[PDB]
C-alpha cells in the first residue's frame, strides 16, 4: 500500500541533489581530458618548488575558508525572509511564507512580476543533463570504486584471501 | 611524490606484453590449435601412436565421434560380449 | 477512531493522542501509561471484541522470534567459524579449553580474554557447538561461515512470510477454526520428515566422517567437501552396498553382516558421546513413527466417547472450544514443552548424545541447569495463562456442566488436599535436615540420620537401577553393557583426561534431597493450581472477577484482601520455584562432583573432584556451605585479575540486583508518590517538572519488579559462581 | 529546511542512538588518550 | 503506485503453464548440448568419475548471470511497453514514404498471419501442446542421474 516518502524538508532534497552532481560535474571532464596524457609529461616544481611543500592541510583551510564563506552565505540565502517565531506556514519554517521577505524595504527582489522568476521559458537547457547528471553521477562515482579497488599489489590486509588469478587498475579499456 | 626523468624515459611495457604470438590460451592448446590429428584413410586405431590408445575401439571411446556408426558395433549391453573374463 | 476510518485513509496515523481503552490517554498527561503498553502490549481484551484477527497476529510474532532464532546462530555459527578455536580444536580435542567470543582490548577489557585454546586468547564457552559441531565432517571455517548465511536465508525470508500475513491483506477464521488436520501433517512429516531426514546427512556423511575420525589425522586429511553420493567406496567400509537385500524384506543372507546400526548401548572409548552408530537407526525408528502417526485422521469423536461414574461427561466437548480458546492451548503446552524441557536435562548428563562431553564437565552442565530453567520458567506460565483461560476468554458461558464445572465443583477440595501433602513433607522434608544440626551440633551421631547411622546399613543397591543395568535378561537382546552408564552394574572403563561417567549409587543423602524436591514440586503447584482455580470467583470474593486476573488486590477490607487474583499466584508461585530449580542444580553439581567427575590414574584409582565429601556431610544443611558455599566459591572470590573474571566481577551485581529486589518487593507505593512529590515541589521552584504527571509504580508493576530482579539477581548470581568451578580444576 | 523557532520531531528511543553513539564517541577519548586520573590541558 | 502484483485464485498457473512453455522447450535443448557440468575448474575433476571418454572442451564463462540479469530486462519490458498506447515507433524522423510495418504485432507466421491461400495438401486444445512438454521436462529431471550404477536394468 506503500511507505509515504514524500519528506518535506524535501524540495531542498532535490536542490542538495544538485549540489552532490553538479559539483560531480569537476571530476568527470577535468580529471578525464586527463590530458588524454598527454602528448607528455607533467611536472610541479613551480611553487612548491623547494618551499618545505605548499599544502598538506593548510591548502583545506584555504579550500575552506573561500567556501564556508560560500556554501554558508549560501542556502543562508538561496532565498530565506520573514525569518522568525510562532506558527507555521511549514516550508519548514515558512518565514517568508507571505511576506516575500519584504514589502517596500528595496530591491529585494530580481525581475518583472512580483517575482524571484528568471521566468518560464526553460525547463529545457538544465533538467535533463543537470538531473540526468544526477544519474550520471552516481555510476560514474560507482565507476570509481570500481576503478580501484584491489589495490593491485599493494596491501591485502587480512585474508582469508583467494584471489590472485590478475590485478586491478583504470587505465582505462577493458580487457574482455 | 616528487619527478626526476620522465614519468618515463620509456614509457610503460611488459605488463601486458604479449604481441607477436600473444600466445598462451590460443593455442595452449597448441596441440589444440590444430587439432590436426589421425589418417586419412582410416583403417582402424587412430589413437596414435600419440595420442594413445585403442582402449575399448570402434565406438569407444572415439566420442569423440568415432565416426559414422559403422554397420557397427552397436554398443548395446549384450556385446560386448563383456570379456572381463 | 477516526483518524480517519474506514475508506479514504491509506494515510497512516502517527499523531494525535493515542489509544487505549476509551477515556483513552487522557489527552492529559501521565507516565504510567507508558509503563502500560509494554505491559499488556498484546492482552487481548482490546484491539477487537472479536477473535477475527488475533490468531492472524500471532502466526505473524512467530514468525519473527524464528527468524531471530536465525538471525541468532547465524551470529552464533558466525562467531564458531571465523574466530576460529575451532579447527584448532578438533584435531585437539581433550586439550583445547574452547571459544568462539574476544574482546577487542580497550580499557579494562581484555583482562577477560585469556588463553583458552590452539594458541590463541579468548573468552572459554560453555554451550556447546563444537560439540553440535563434531557431527560435520567436511570441515573449515567459512563453511559454517555458509551454514551461518544458509541461517540468514532462512531470515529476511522466514520474516518475509510475517510480511506475508497480517499487514499483507491476509486470513480468516476457518483456517485454524477447521483444525482438522493440523497435527497431521506436523508430527507426520517434519517430526517425521525431519530425524527422517536427519537420518539422511547422519550416516551419509557424519558417521563416516568420525568413524576414522576417532583416530586423528588433520581433518581433510580425511574429508573432501562433496565426495559423499553415487559414489561410494567409503560406505564400503562402515558397510555394503546391500550388497544383495532389495528394499529391507526377507529372502536375505548374513553369514556376516546386519545393515549400520547394530544398536550401541554404552559410551565410546576415546570418544565417550555414545555410539554415533546407534544414533541413525534411532532417528529413523522415530520418523516411520510421525511418518506413521501423523496419518489420523479427518475431532469431537474420541474426546466424545468414553465416560465414566466419578468420570466427566464434560470430558465430551471438552470443548468445542478448544479449536478457539487459544490462551489455554498455550498453558497446555507450556506444561508439556516446559515439562518436556527438563527431561532433556537428566538424559543429557546419564547419556551424552555428542562427541565429547562429561570430560568436557563444564559444557553440559551449564546445558543441565540453562535446561532446566526453562522446564520450569515455562511451566509456571503453564499456568498463568490456564488463569488467564479460567478467567476470560471466550464471549460467554457456552463451556457448560462438565469435566471442569466438575472439578470446580470441588474446589476448596482438590486444593484442600495437596496443602496437607507439603506440611507432610517439609516435616518430612527439610525439618529432617535441621534434625542432624541440633544433634550433631548437640553431638551424638548415634542417632543422627547419616547414611551410616540410623540403619539402612551399607547398600543402595538394589531397587530399579539394579534391574535397569543388569538389563539382558530380556527380550532384551541388546549391546554390552546400559541403557544409561551410570546404573549400577557393570565397567570401571570410561575415558582418557579424566572420568566421564560411573555407578553414581546413591544410599541415603540422595534418599533426602530427593524428598526436599518433593515438597518444593508440590508447594509449588499449590499456590498455582488454587491460584488458577480458584480464578473467578471465590468464598472471599465473587465479584472477584471483574476487572481482571491481575488486580492489585480487592481492597483493605474481609481483614486482608490483597494477594488473591493470580497473576499473583503466578507471582509468589514464581518465587518458589526459582527455589525448585535452585536447589536442583545445587543438588546435581555437588553430587556429580562429589561423586562421578572425576579422574583416571594410572591403575584406574578414581579421584573424585572431591573425595566423596558427600557422605557424611550433605545430611547437615550447614555442611551445604561448609562443603558447599564456603568450600565451592573461593573460585568466585579468587577469581580477580584473570580471564574469567567477569564471573566475580558480576557476582558481586546482581548478588547486588538481588538485593535490591526486596526494596521493590517489600515496599508501600503511595509511599514513593508522597516522596515523589517532595521532588515535583522542588522540581517547580525552579521551574522544571509538571508536564507528563510524573507517578509512582502500579501496585502490580511494582510486584513486577519485584520478582523479574530477584530472579535475575538471585539466578546469575550462581551463572557467576558456577563458571569459575568447573574452568579451572574440574 | 529549518530555520528558527524549533524543527521536527523524533521517536521514543532515539536515545539507543544517544546512549549508543555520543557517548559512544568517549571510548573513543579513552584511548586517544588511552587514559585519564589527571589530565594534561591545551 | 506503490507496488502491484494482482493475484487471483489462480494467479499461478496462468504463469505455470507458462514457466511451462519455456522451461518446455528447455526439455528443449533436451526436446532438440546438455552440461555445464558444476564448479569449475574441471579443472581435473568431473561427479566423482563423470566423464571419462569434463565438459567441455567448454568455452562458457559464467558472464551468463551478467547475461541472465541482462536479457531479465527485455523480459520484463515487452511486458510494460504495450501498457501501451503507442508513439513507439518514431518512424524516419523527417519524411515521406514510410510504407514499412512488417506486419504485426505478432503472434505467429504472418505479422498478419498470412499468405492465406494454401494448400492442396499436406493432406490426410493449447494446454495439450503444453501438458506433454513437461512429459518432456521433468524426464531429464531423473535422467541427470538416471542410473543404478551398482547393479543396472532389473527389468533387463
Ligand atoms: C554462455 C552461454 C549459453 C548458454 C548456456 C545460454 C543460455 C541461455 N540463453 Mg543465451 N546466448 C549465448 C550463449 C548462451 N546462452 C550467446 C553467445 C548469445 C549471443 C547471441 C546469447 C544470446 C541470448 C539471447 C538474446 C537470449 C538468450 C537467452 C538464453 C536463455 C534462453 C532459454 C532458451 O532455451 O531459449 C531458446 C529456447 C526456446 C524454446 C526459444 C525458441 C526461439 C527460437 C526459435 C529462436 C532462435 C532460433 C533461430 C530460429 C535461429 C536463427 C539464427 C539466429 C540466431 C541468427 C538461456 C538460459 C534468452 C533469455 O533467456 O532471455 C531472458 C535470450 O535472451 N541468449
Ligand atoms: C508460549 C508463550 C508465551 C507467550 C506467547 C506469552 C504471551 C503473553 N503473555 Mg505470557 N508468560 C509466559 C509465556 C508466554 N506468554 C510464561 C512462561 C510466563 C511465566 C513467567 C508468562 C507469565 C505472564 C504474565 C504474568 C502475563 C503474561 C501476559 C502475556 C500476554 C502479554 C504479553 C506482553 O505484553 O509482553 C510482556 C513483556 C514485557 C512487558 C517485556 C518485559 C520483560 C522484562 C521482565 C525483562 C525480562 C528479564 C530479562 C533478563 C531482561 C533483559 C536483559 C536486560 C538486563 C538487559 C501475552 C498474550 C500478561 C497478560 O496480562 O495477559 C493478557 C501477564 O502479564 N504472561
Ligand atoms: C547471537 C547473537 C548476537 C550477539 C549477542 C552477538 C554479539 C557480538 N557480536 Mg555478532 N553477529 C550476529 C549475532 C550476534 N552477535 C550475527 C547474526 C552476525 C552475522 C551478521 C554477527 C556478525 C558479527 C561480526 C562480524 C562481529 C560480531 C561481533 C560481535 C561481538 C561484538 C559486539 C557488537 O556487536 O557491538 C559492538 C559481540 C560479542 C564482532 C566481534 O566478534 O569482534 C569482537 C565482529 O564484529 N558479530
Ligand atoms: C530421505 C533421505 C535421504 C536422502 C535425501 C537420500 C538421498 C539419496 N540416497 Mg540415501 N539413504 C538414506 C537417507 C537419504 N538418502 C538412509 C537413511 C540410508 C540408510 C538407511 C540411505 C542408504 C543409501 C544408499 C545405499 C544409497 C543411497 C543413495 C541415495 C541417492 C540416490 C538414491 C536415493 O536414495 O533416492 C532416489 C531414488 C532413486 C534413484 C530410485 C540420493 C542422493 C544411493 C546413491 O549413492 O545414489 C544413487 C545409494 O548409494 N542411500
Ligand atoms: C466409579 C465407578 C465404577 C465403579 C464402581 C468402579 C469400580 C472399580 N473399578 Mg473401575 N472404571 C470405571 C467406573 C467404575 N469402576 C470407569 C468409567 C472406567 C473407565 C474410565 C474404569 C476403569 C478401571 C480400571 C482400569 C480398573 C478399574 C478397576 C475398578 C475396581 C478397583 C479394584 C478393587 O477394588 O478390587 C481389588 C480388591 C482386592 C481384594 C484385590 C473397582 C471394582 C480396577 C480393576 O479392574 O480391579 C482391580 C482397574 O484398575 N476401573
Ligand atoms: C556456499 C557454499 C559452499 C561452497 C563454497 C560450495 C561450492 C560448490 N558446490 Mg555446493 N553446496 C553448498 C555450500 C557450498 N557449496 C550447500 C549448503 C549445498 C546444499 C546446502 C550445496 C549443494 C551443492 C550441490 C548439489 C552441488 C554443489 C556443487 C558445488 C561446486 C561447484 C564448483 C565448481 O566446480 O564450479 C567450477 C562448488 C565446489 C556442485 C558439485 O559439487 O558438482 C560439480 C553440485 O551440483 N553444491
Ligand atoms: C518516471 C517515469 C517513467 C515515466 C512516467 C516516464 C515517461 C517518459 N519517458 Mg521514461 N524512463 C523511465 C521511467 C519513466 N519514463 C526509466 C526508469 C527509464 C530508464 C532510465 C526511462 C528512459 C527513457 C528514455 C530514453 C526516454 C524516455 C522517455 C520518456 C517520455 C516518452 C518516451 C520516449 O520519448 O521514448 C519513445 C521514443 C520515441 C521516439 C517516441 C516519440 C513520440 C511518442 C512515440 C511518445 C510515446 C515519457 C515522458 C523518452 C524521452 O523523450 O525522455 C527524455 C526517451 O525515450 N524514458
Ligand atoms: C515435495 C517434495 C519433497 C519435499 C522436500 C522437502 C521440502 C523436504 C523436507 C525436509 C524437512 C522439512 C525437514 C525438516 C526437519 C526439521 C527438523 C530437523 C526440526 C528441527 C529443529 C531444531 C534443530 C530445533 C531445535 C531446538 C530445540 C530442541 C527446541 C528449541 C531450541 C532449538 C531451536 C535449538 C521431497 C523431498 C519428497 C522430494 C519431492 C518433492
Ligand atoms: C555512575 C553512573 C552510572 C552507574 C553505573 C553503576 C554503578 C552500575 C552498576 C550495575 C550493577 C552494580 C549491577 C548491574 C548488573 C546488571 C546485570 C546483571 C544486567 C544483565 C544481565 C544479563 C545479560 C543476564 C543474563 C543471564 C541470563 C541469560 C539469564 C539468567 C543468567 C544471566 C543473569 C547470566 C552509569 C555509568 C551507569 C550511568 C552514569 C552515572
Ligand atoms: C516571446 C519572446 C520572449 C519575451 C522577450 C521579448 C521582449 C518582450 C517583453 C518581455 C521582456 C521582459 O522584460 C520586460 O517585460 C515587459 C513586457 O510586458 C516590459 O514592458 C512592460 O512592463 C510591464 C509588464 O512587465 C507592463 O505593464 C508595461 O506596460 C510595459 O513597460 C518590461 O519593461 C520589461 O521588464
Ligand atoms: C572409591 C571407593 C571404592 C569402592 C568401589 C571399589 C570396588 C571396585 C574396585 C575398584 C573400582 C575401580 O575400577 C578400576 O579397577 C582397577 C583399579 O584397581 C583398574 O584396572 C584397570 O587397570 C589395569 C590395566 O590393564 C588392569 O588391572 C585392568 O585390566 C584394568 O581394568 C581400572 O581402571 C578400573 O576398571
Ligand atoms: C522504590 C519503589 C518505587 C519507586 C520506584 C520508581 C519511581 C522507579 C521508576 C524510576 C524510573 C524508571 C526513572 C525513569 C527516568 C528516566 C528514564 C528519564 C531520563 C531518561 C534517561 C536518558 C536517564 C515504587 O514506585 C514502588 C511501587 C510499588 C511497590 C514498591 C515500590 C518501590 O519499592
Amino acid at each position: 500500500s506503500d511507505p509515504e516518502s514524500l519528506r518535506w524538508n524535501v524540495q531542498a532534497e532535490l536542490v542538495h541533489s544538485r549540489w552532490a552532481m553538479l559539483g560531480a560535474a569537476g571530476i568527470f571532464i577535468p580529471e578525464f581530458l586527463t590530458k588524454l596524457g598527454i602528448l607528455n609529461t607533467p611536472s610541479w616544481y613551480t611553487a612548491g618548488e623547494q618551499e618545505y611543500f605548499t599544502d598538506t592541510t593548510t591548502l583545506f583551510i584555504v579550500e575552506l575558508v573561500f567556501i564556508g564563506w560560500a556554501e554558508g552565505r549560501r542556502w543562508a540565502d538561496i532565498l530565506n525572509p520573514g525569518c522568525v517565531n510562532t506558527d507555521p506556514i511549514f516550508p519548514n519554517n515558512k518565514l517568508t511564507g507571505t511576506d516575500v521577505g519584504y514589502p517596500g524595504g528595496l530591491w529585494f527582489d530580481p525581475l518583472g512580476w512580483g517575482s524571484a522568476s528568471p521566468q518560464k521559458l526553460k525547463e529545457l537547457r538544465t533538467k535533463e543533463i543537470k538531473n540526468g547528471r544526477l544519474a550520471m553521477l552516481a555510476v560514474m562515482g560507482a565507476w570509481f570504486q570500481h576503478i580501484y579497488t584491489g589495490t593491485g599489489p599493494i596491501d591485502n590486509l587480512f585474508a582469508h584471501l583467494a584471489d590472485p588469478g590478475h590485478a586491478t587498475i583504470f587505465a582505462a579499456f577493458t580487457p574482455k | 611524490g616528487v619527478i626526476e626523468e620522465y614519468l618515463e624515459k620509456s614509457k610503460t611495457n611488459k605488463e601486458l606484453n604479449d604481441k607477436k604470438r600473444l600466445a598462451t590460451t590460443g593455442a595452449n592448446f597448441a596441440r589444440a590449435y590444430t587439432v590436426e590429428f589421425g589418417s586419412c584413410k582410416f583403417p582402424e586405431n587412430f589413437t596414435g601412436c600419440q595420442d594413445l590408445a585403442k582402449q575399448k575401439k570402434v565406438p569407444f571411446l572415439s566420442d569423440d565421434l568415432d565416426l559414422e556408426c559403422e554397420g557397427k558395433d552397436k554398443y548395446k549391453c549384450g556385446s560386448n560380449v563383456f570379456w572381463k573374463w | 477512531l477516526v483518524d480517519r476510518d474506514p475508506i479514504k485513509t491509506s494515510f497512516e496515523q502517527w499523531a494525535k493522542p493515542g489509544h487505549f481503552s476509551r477515556t483513552i490517554a487522557k489527552g492529559p498527561d501521565t507516565t504510567t501509561w507508558i509503563w502500560n503498553l509494554h505491559a499488556d502490549a498484546h492482552d487481548f481484551d482490546s484491539h477487537t471484541s472479536d477473535l477475527e484477527e488475533i490468531s492472524r497476529k500471532v502466526f505473524s510474532a512467530h514468525f519473527g522470534q524464528l527468524s531471530i532464532i536465525f538471525l541468532w546462530l547465524s551470529g552464533m555459527y558466525f562467531h564458531g567459524a571465523r574466530f576460529s578455536n575451532y579447527e584448532a580444536w578438533l584435531n585437539d580435542p581433550t586439550h583445547i579449553g574452547p571459544s568462539a567470543q574476544v574482546v577487542w582490548p580497550i580499557v579494562g577489557q581484555e583482562i577477560l580474554n585469556g588463553d583458552v585454546g590452539g594458541g590463541f586468547r579468548g573468552i572459554q564457552i560453555t554451550s556447546g557447538f563444537f560439540q553440535i559441531w563434531r557431527a560435520s565432517g567436511i570441515t573449515s571455517e567459512l563453511q559454517l561461515y555458509c551454514t551461518a548465511i544458509g541461517a540468514l536465508v532462512f531470515a529476511g525470508l522466514m520474516l518475509f512470510a510475517g510480511w506475508f500475513h497480517y499487514h499483507k491483506a491476509a486470513p480468516k477464521l476457518a483456517w485454524f477454526q477447521d483444525v482438522e488436520s493440523m497435527l497431521n501433517h506436523h508430527l507426520a512429516g517434519l517430526l517425521g520428515l525431519g530425524s527422517l531426514s536427519w537420518a539422511r546427512h547422519q550416516v551419509h556423511v557424519s558417521l563416516p566422517i568420525n568413524q576414522f575420525l576417532n583416530a586423528g589425522v588433520d581433518p581433510k586429511e580425511i574429508p573432501l567437501p562433496h565426495e559423499f553420493i553415487l559414489n561410494r567406496d567409503l560406505l564400503a567400509q562402515l558397510y555394503p552396498s546391500f550388497a544383495e537385500g532389495a528394499t529391507p524384506f526377507f529372502t536375505l543372507n548374513w553369514s556376516k553382516y546386519a545393515d549400520f546400526l547394530t544398536f550401541r548401548g554404552g559410551l565410546d572409548p576415546l570418544t565417550g558421546g555414545l555410539w554415533l552408530t546407534d544414533i541413525a537407526h534411532h532417528h529413523l525408528a522415530i520418523a516411520i513413527l510421525f511418518l506413521i502417526a501423523g496419518h489420523m485422521y479427518r475431532i469431537k469423536d474420541i474426546l466424545e466417547a468414553h465416560k465414566g461414574p466419578f468420570t466427566g461427561q464434560g470430558h465430551k466437548g471438552l470443548y468445542e472450544i478448544l479449536t478457539t480458546s487459544w490462551h489455554a492451548q498455550l498453558s497446555i503446552n507450556l506444561a508439556m514443552l516446559g515439562s518436556l524441557t527438563i527431561v532433556v536435562a537428566q538424559h543429557m548428563y546419564s547419556m551424552p548424545p555428542y562427541p565429547y562431553l562429561a570430560t568436557d564437565y563444564a559444557t553440559q552442565l551449564s546445558l543441565f541447569t540453562h535446561h532446566m530453567w526453562i522446564g520450569g520458567f515455562l511451566i509456571v506460565g503453564a499456568a498463568a495463562h490456564a488463569a488467564i483461560f479460567m478467567v476470560r476468554d471466550y464471549d460467554p458461558t457456552t463451556r457448560y456442566n462438565d469435566l471442569l464445572d466438575r472439578v470446580l465443583r470441588h474446589r476448596d477440595a482438590i486444593i484442600s488436599h495437596l496443602n496437607w501433602v507439603c506440611i507432610f513433607l517439609g516435616f518430612h522434608s527439610f525439618g529432617l535436615y535441621i534434625h542432624n544440626d541440633t544433634m550433631s551440633a548437640l553431638g551424638r551421631p548415634q542417632d543422627m540420620f547419616s547414611d551410616t547411622a540410623i540403619q539402612l546399613q551399607p547398600v543402595f543397591a538394589q531397587w530399579i537401577q539394579n534391574t535397569h543395568a543388569l538389563a539382558p535378561g530380556t527380550t532384551a537382546p541388546g549391546a554390552t553393557a546400559s541403557t544409561s552408564l551410570t546404573w549400577g552394574g557393570g565397567d570401571l572403563v570410561a575415558v582418557g583426561n579424566k572420568v566421564a561417567l560411573l555407578p553414581i549409587p546413591l544410599g541415603t543423602a540422595d534418599f533426602l534431597v530427593h524428598h526436599i524436591h518433593a515438597f518444593t514440586i508440590h508447594v509449588t503447584v499449590l499456590i498455582l493450581l488454587k491460584g488458577v482455580l480458584f480464578a473467578r470467583s471465590s468464598r472471599l470474593i465473587p465479584d472477584k472477577a471483574n476487572l481482571g486476573f491481575r488486580f492489585p488486590c480487592d481492597g483493605p477490607g474481609r481483614g486482608g484482601t490483597c494477594q488473591v487474583s493470580a497473576w499473583d499466584h503466578v507471582f509468589l508461585g514464581l518465587f518458589w520455584m526459582y527455589n525448585s530449580i535452585s536447589v536442583v542444580i545445587f543438588h546435581f553439581s555437588w553430587k556429580m562432583q562429589s561423586d562421578v567427575w572425576g579422574t583416571i590414574n594410572d591403575q584406574g584409582v578414581v579421584t573424585h573432584i572431591t573425595a566423596g565429601n558427600f557422605a557424611q556431610s550433605s545430611i547437615t544443611i550447614n555442611g551445604w556451605l561448609r562443603d558447599f558455599l564456603w568450600a565451592q566459591a573461593s573460585q568466585v572470590i579468587q577469581s580477580y585479575g584473570s580471564s574469567l573474571s567477569a564471573y566475580g566481577l558480576f557476582f558481586l551485581g546482581a548478588h547486588f540486583v538481588w538485593a535490591f529486589s526486596l526494596m521493590f518487593l517489600f515496599s508501600g507505593r503511595g509511599y514513593w508518590q508522597e516522596l515523589i512529590e517532595s521532588i515535583v515541589w522542588a522540581h517547580n521552584k525552579l521551574k522544571v517538572a509538571p508536564a507528563t504527571q510524573p507517578r509512582a509504580l502500579s501496585i502490580v508493576q511494582g510486584r513486577a519488579v519485584g520478582v523479574t530482579h530477584y530472579l535475575l539477581g538471585g539466578i546469575a548470581t550462581t551463572w557467576a559462581f558456577f563458571l569459575a568451578r568447573i574452568i579451572a580444576v574440574g | 529546511m529549518r530555520d528558527l523557532k524549533t524543527y521536527l520531531s523524533v521517536a521514543p528511543v532515539v536515545s539507543t542512538l544517544w546512549f549508543g553513539a555520543l557517548a559512544g564517541l568517549l571510548i573513543e577519548i579513552n584511548r586517544f588518550f588511552p587514559d585519564a586520573l589527571i589530565f594534561p590541558f591545551f | 503506485s506503490d507496488p502491484e502484483g494482482t493475484g487471483g485464485f489462480i494467479e499461478p498457473r496462468w504463469l505455470a503453464y507458462g514457466e511451462v512453455i519455456n522451461g518446455r522447450f528447455a526439455m528443449l535443448g533436451a526436446v532438440g548440448l546438455g552440461k555445464v557440468g558444476l564448479i569449475p575448474q574441471e579443472t581435473a575433476l568431473a561427479w566423482f568419475q563423470t566423464g571419462v571418454i569434463y565438459n567441455y572442451w567448454a568455452d562458457n564463462y559464467t558472464l551468463f548471470v551478467l547475461e541472465m540479469a541482462l536479457m531479465g530486462f527485455a523480459e520484463h519490458r515487452r511486458f510494460q511497453d504495450w501498457a501501451k498506447p503507442g508513439s513507439m515507433g518514431k518512424q524516419y524522423f523527417l519524411g515521406l514514404e514510410k510504407g514499412f510495418g512488417g506486419s504485426g504485432n505478432p503472434a505467429y507466421p504472418g505479422g498478419p498471419f498470412f499468405n492465406p491461400l494454401g494448400f492442396g495438401k499436406d493432406e490426410k486444445k493449447l494446454k495439450e501442446v503444453k501438458n506433454g512438454r513437461l512429459a518432456m521436462l521433468a524426464i531429464l529431471g531423473y535422467f541427470i542421474q538416471g542410473l543404478v550404477t551398482g547393479v543396472g536394468p532389473y527389468q533387463n
